[PDB]
């Protein structure tokens, strides 16, 4: 309700970290494949209930939850990735102990792209100094942005922007400064967007190629 | 299917 | 360069207006795009700072954003115009003309209601100028450069809604609200650009250089 | 094509 309220809401809802484990075996297309894919399908799980967690969310059209859900899926799940990882230069962090290197992309054809498209976006929020409380409201504001139900939308998206404007300005900084730093953040919503495009293109690619395994959830999803 | 179940029913 | 002096160069940058002077409409809409494109090269060269790029960069952003800044336009020359996508004054298009070319009118949907929200957000002409230039600076030495130009351009939007004279509080929602249009605009272009390279693969639109060399970047 | 080179090189 206050924006306060709304982050201290959010920090609540953040999910378990999923805990998958490393293969014992030096990686192959296929055990990098199922690390990652079965990684995905269970962190999908907890986005579901996470995203019940937003104030308002439930109130949407199921429709409306259904549609932002899987126009957003691969956003969050990078944002979250991105955040894992933010303490730990030259890495991605998918599970605790699934912490990949650039070059451990070279399992899997085409993945090595995605790798440092991440690490690169990663690098810009590491840059930026990305506080806590901040991924919390982009995270938030992925979901919602990735588009009576309609209007109730738009004004859950002005809540959660108002959250991260109240974020921001508890930094301190200047107004001028307050804007600038929003608007760098925001900028980057495009760039995980587009290793979520160059992501879901991939993943569309495996599954053709059969090596995707039947996770139930994550192929609903895939499949639009 | 699996999506509105855990939306709706979890 | 102040910020008022920088949108006044964007200002200054501005394309012309073009005109194109089923099959048809598609056939007027790539017509349309090539034309379109050898003018926003020359935008872009009148960018502070785009020219003192590497060409490696120059040629990257072009080539990464074309679609996007072309979509930007169409929704700024569509904005008053409700119902209608205004591609030129001889091509008025609406959705009951998309739906003759299968995938045409999903696109035209999504173009016609992003408009809708910089309709109701009342964009105004200094917000696009910045927002499109941004469109192609923010597309996936001279890096240090262009992480410059970048900022200032978004300086200057940040001043133009300074401008208004609306509440801190609220320069910084219409700050959020305009950034966050832009992945609604990218996204509409990954759909026509989807669209165009399955019609180039096809060879069912004709062959116009430019635009061909700036699709087959995809 | 290199006619955006082109373009960008020329006026
Ligand atoms: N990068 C990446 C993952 C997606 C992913 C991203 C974040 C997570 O928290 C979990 C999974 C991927 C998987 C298969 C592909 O074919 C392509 C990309
Ligand atoms: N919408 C649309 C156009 C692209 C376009 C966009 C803006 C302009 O100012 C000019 C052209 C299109 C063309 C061919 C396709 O196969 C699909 C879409």
């Amino acid at each position: 309700l206050s924006p306060e309220q709304l982050v201290l809401t959010l920090l609540e809802a953040e999910p378990p970290h999923v805990l998958i484990s490393r293969p014992s075996a030096p990686f192959t297309e296929a055990s990098m494949m199922m690390s990652l894919t079965k990684l995905a399908d269970k962190e999908l799980v907890h986005m579901i209930s996470w995203a019940k967690k937003i104030p308002g969310f439930v109130e949407l059209s199921l429709f409306d939850q259904v549609r932002l859900l899987e126009s957003s899926w691969m956003e969050v799940l990078m944002m979250g990735l991105m955040w894992r990882s933010i303490d730990h230069p030259g890495k991605l962090i998918f599970a605790p102990d699934l912490v990949l290197d650039r070059d451990e992309g070279k399992s899997v054809e085409g993945i090595l792209e995605i790798f440092d498209m991440l690490l690169a976006t990663t690098s810009r929020f590491r840059e930026l100094k990305l506080q806590h409380k901040e991924y919390l409201c982009v995270k938030a504001m992925i979901l919602l942005n990735s588009s009576d139900s309609s209007r109730k939308l738009a004004h859950l998206l002005n809540a959660v922007t108002d959250a991260l404007v109240w974020v921001i300005a508890k930094s301190g900084i200047s107004s001028q400064q307050q804007s600038m730093r929003l608007a760098n953040l925001l900028m980057l919503l495009s760039h995980v967007r587009h290793a979520s495009n160059k992501g879901m293109e991939h993943l569309l690619n495996m599954k053709s190629k059969n090596v995707v395994p039947v996770y139930d959830l994550l192929l609903e999803m895939l499949n639009a | 299917h699996k999506l509105v179940q855990l939306l709706t029913t979890t």
